């Protein structure tokens, strides 16, 4: 309609196509990964600064894991948003690739009303939301949480079904029966390692003293006849987290015993 | 000519629109860098604590 | 020193929550920056055409 002297639709020009290709989205990836890394390192320094004397850890782990899942959902929806923006700009470029030429007849036809060149305006105002699914739960930072609850009762125990991802809180943490020392070294290990195929925890020094000497050596434990190599082992921070939390609890109970000896004397 | 005169009017209003949208984009980039610097500020505050 | 550690444990979580709230504003400012500028880019493309 004649409300605007310029036509409501207009083809694309190579001079305009230059700037159109010059379009770029902001570098959200680097800032998002660095804020994710600062969030996980501050979570680590939180779980390191904890103490058994502090009561009321359930509410604090609940709110920090709520913040974590909120930021994860925000990052995933922002990723889906920029992906949809890229798809929309690809649709715009492929629709403008078939645009007509530029002359007076086309200008007149588009001024009198000709829905031939769809602009990005209508495609962006009512753009379909991506609605991302398959929530990201394979991140190690998501595995960091929930290990603090249910640890003040028995840290040296691990229930066999703890690796079940059926629960929504990243695991099914319960009490069981597990060893806190490495059978190869016969000493409580401070650097643990465990692979997904063997599912057995061992000391790094012990496992490297047992692995070298043979190019193919199976795990010392039973129920796993398959051979385990160096690339099969993965660094699970939950194990060392639990060991250092147990060490902190032992130091705290020793300090408590010394203070009680001070009081009684 | 009776068409070119409104064409000049439209080119004038379009260059005015371009200049005001460029200054609005400058303002939005300023607010973006302000958000970035406040992010850095809260990061260094967390580091200090 | 125990009470100081305790009262400092409630300040770090406060600044963490403040960062998370300002972190939520990051999506807002980036979505208002990527928007309100593609329309003006199409306007300047119309201007050059």
């Amino acid at each position: 309609l004649n409300d605007n002297p310029i036509p409501k639709s207009v083809p694309l020009h190579p001079k305009s196509g230059k700037y159109f290709h010059n379009l770029h989205a902001r570098d959200l990836s680097n800032i998002y990964q660095q804020c994710y890394k600062q969030i996980d390192e501050t979570i680590n320094q939180l779980v390191d600064s904890t103490s058994p004397s502090t009561i009321g850890i359930e509410e604090q782990v609940a709110d920090i894991t709520s913040t974590y899942k909120l930021l994860s959902t925000y990052e995933s929806e922002s990723n889906s948003f920029d992906e949809h923006i890229k798809d929309l700009k690809k649709n715009f470029k492929q629709s403008s690739d078939a645009c007509p030429q530029i002359d007076l007849s086309t200008w007149d036809k588009y001024r009198t009303g000709e829905l031939t060149a769809p602009k990005l305006s209508e495609l962006y105002l009512n753009m379909p939301t991506p609605e991302p699914a398959t929530m990201v739960n394979n991140t190690d930072t998501l595995k960091i949480l929930k290990v603090l609850p249910y640890i003040w009762n028995d840290p040296t125990c691990v229930i066999p079904d703890l690796q079940n991802p059926a629960d929504e809180d990243d695991l099914q943490i319960e009490g069981g029966k597990i060893e806190l020392t490495c059978p190869i070294t016969c000493k409580p290990y401070e650097a643990p390692l465990i692979s997904r195929k063997c599912n057995h925890v061992f000391d790094r020094d012990g496992i490297q003293n047992y692995l070298q000497g043979y190019t193919t050596r199976d795990c010392p434990q039973a129920a796993c006849s398959q051979v385990v190599s160096m690339r099969d082992f993965v660094r699970d921070p939950i194990m060392e987290l639990r060991c250092k939390i147990a060490k902190m609890k032992e130091s705290q109970e020793q300090d408590k015993r010394s203070s009680q000896a001070i009081d009684v004397l | 000519l009776k068409d070119k005169k409104p064409f000049a009017n439209t080119k004038k209003t379009l260059e005015n629109q371009v200049e005001e949208l460029t200054e609005k984009c400058s303002l939005k980039t300023d607010e973006f860098l302000k958000a970035k610097e406040k992010i850095n500020e809260i990061f260094e505050k967390l580091n200090t604590i | 020193i125990d009470d100081q550690i305790q009262q400092l444990l409630l300040k770090q979580r406060h600044l963490l929550s403040k960062m998370a709230s300002s972190m939520k504003s990051l999506k807002n400012c980036q979505k208002e920056l990527i928007s309100t500028q593609i329309l003006q880019f199409e306007a300047q493309n119309m201007d050059v055409s």
